[PDB]
């Protein structure tokens, strides 16, 4: 999971 | 927004769509390319091809279970492009590049047309 | 093999599937979550959820045009997960995390369940 | 395009  | 994003989600979705295609699950169309038949999902074809997008948004053609392609279309070129649609991987070889590029032009798959043009230019 | 791969292909496919969903094109099921209805593509639901994969591979349920979820399922939690299925982006907030995690557990979306558990653990 |  990432900060887009 | 303040959303978080799962990096592998799109790839995982496409992998599962290809598994459904391989097991012939919820396929809703057969693409006829001369003597050859290819089962697929209309939504995936539309998501990958300008030609299928136009065909399946047409109020009469959206309901057809069989689509016949132009007789000049090569079944192997189509097969390679159908595999690319469902995997992101393109089996481009010296022996098939001309058929793949012609099929990609007909199907309106601009990124494929672009890489075929570049690969051909390098060989000249 | 000796294939070449188009990096943005899976993401571009999912983007187009979401555009078809937004315009209600070739959607083949309505998911009923109490008073709320959500139109979707069976193939995308199956590709994202262990629960929908089981439902739509069932020889009788594969043909249903309406699926009713358990009454304990929160419509907003479902909406957030349906948006994630079609975009890879999860709108996870303090006010919805419990509903999102419970819905992801019911839908069998293990990567979502995992991030909800981690976000909850950090707040404890 | 890349070599996967
Ligand atoms: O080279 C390409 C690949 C391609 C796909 C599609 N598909 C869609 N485009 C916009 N909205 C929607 Cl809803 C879809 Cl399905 C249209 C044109 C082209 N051209
Ligand atoms: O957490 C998750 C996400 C998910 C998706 C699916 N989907 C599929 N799996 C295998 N082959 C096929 Cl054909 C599909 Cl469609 C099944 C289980 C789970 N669990
Ligand atoms: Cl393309
Ligand atoms: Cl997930």
């Amino acid at each position: 999971w990432v900060i887009p | 927004d303040s959303c978080i994003q799962f990096t592998r989600h799109a790839s995982d979705v496409l992998l599962n769509l290809n598994r459904l295609r391989s097991r012939d699950i919820l396929t809703d169309v057969v693409i006829v390319v001369s003597r050859e038949q290819f089962r697929a999902h209309k939504t995936v074809l539309m998501a990958c091809s300008g030609l299928f997008y136009s065909i399946f948004t047409d109020q009469l053609k959206c309901n057809l279970s069989v689509i016949n392609l132009d007789p000049e279309i090569n079944p192997e070129g189509f097969c390679i492009l159908l595999d690319f649609m469902y995997t992101s991987r393109l089996n481009l070889r010296e022996g098939n590049i001309m058929a793949v590029m012609a099929t990609a032009m007909y199907l309106q798959m601009e990124h494929v047309v672009d890489t075929c043009r570049k690969f051909i230019k390098a060989s000249e």
